[PDB]
């Protein structure tokens, strides 16, 4: 379980 | 060429120090216009917020002071990072405007607010979202205006809190301007003009978390009363140990409301709304939809606190020391609560602010 690093912000 | 300058930006006029260049608006709101700005000296783009009024009434002012202050006391790597404060004016005498200046992410909670996450994200936003958190409260520092507006994420998954020209210790006062933080995000203590603790925020930390699963506003409401009956029409009405705590003249109107009682969280907030649970125990929606049933309550003497946000099954698998329980920022002892001035005296405060902040 570890913390995401991506994040499509569109 | 007197080393600042500046820019028609959209309805009013910025003046900033030169280093800072292409600056476009994102930000209109309540304390006035803040756009993106490229700073060269620093290699890295910025945001800067120009202070719309702060001395128009003795209460901006009191909001200025503990804006700029609070920025400058208070660090954490999900708080946005004061990279500045400046004014153009030469003197006291001309003073009056005043820009802030601080590090940008990339875009606004609302923006995720429109898009389908996972266990994995959201559960870490909201542990993010937390930790921040808990660093003002630490301080005895409340925010009393959490909401997306105020919640920015950039594209490695990291969100910081913004702006604390509204945030304040304390909770003497029933709040004589409770008329300020954002109506559908008001804590039932809020509306109903009741003297806050630390906890007030986990409320709208709630309507948040909520507002991200449904992806629309939680608790509606037309106006600044309408607000409780929406409330209530979710949550059902408060028990009489709680009715007990109102001002005689709230308490009365708030018993002569029709009497719902509610509808479950699993109706609320329904399975299908939460990411898709895996197999794995701790990020399922049976404890997201937990965490939020333990927000999302009226009585804020029952309602969770940080301390038990950061330990929740939900939020609690990205736990760390550091950052959730890092250090108590400190204030030095001009902020406080209450303390009045003129409208002088304080704007006195605030040049003597930018000036060893510049
Ligand atoms: C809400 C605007 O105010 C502030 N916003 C931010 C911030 O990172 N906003 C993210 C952001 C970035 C954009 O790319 C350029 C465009 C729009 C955005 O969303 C608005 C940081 C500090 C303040 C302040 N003060």
């Amino acid at each position: 379980p570890k913390r995401p690093t991506t994040l499509n912000l569109f | 060429d007197n080393n600042f300058y500046s820019v028609e930006i959209g309805d009013s006029t910025f003046t900033v120090l030169k280093r800072y260049q292409n600056l476009k608006p994102i930000g209109s709101g309540a304390q006035g216009i803040v756009c993106a700005a490229y700073d060269a000296i620093l290699e890295r783009n910025v945001a800067i917020k120009k202070l719309s009024r702060p001395f128009q009434n003795q209460t901006h002012a009191k909001r200025a002071y503990r804006e700029l202050v609070l920025m400058k006391c208070v660090n954490h790597k999900n708080i946005i990072g004061l990279l500045n404060v400046f004014t153009p004016q030469k003197s006291l005498e001309e003073f009056q405007d005043v820009y802030i200046v601080m590090e940008l992410m990339d875009a606004n909670l609302c923006q995720v607010i429109q898009m389908e996450l996972d266990h994995e994200r959201m559960s870490y936003l909201l542990y993010q979202m937390l930790c921040g958190i808990k660093h003002l409260h630490s301080a005895g520092i409340i925010h009393r205006d959490l909401k997306p507006s105020n919640i920015v994420v950039k594209s490695d998954c990291t969100l910081k809190i913004l702006d604390f020209g509204l945030a304040r210790t304390a909770g003497t006062s029933f709040m004589m301007e409770p008329e300020v933080v954002t109506r559908y995000y008001r804590a039932p203590e809020v509306i109903l003009g009741m003297g806050y603790k630390e906890n007030v925020d986990l409320w709208s930390v709630g309507c948040i978390m909520g507002e991200m699963v449904c992806h629309k506003i939680l608790f509606p409401g037309r106006d600044y009363i309408d607000q409780w009956n929406k409330v209530i029409e979710q949550l059902g009405t408060p028990c009489p140990e709680f009715m007990k705590k109102l001002q005689p003249t709230v308490r009365t109107y708030v018993e002569n409301r029709p009497k719902y009682a509610g509808y479950s969280f699993e109706k609320l907030f329904p399975d299908v709304l939460f990411p898709a649970d895996s197999e794995h125990n701790k990020l399922k929606a049976s404890q997201a939809r937990d965490l939020l049933s333990k927000m999302l309550v009226i009585d804020a003497s029952k309602r969770i606190s940080v301390d038990e946000a950061l330990q929740h099954p939900y939020i609690n698998v990205w736990y760390d020391p550091s950052e959730a329980e890092a250090p108590p920022p400190k204030i030095p002892d001009k902020q406080l609560d209450e303390r009045e001035h003129t409208i002088e005296e304080w704007k006195e405060l605030i040049y003597k602010e930018v000036m060893d902040l510049e």
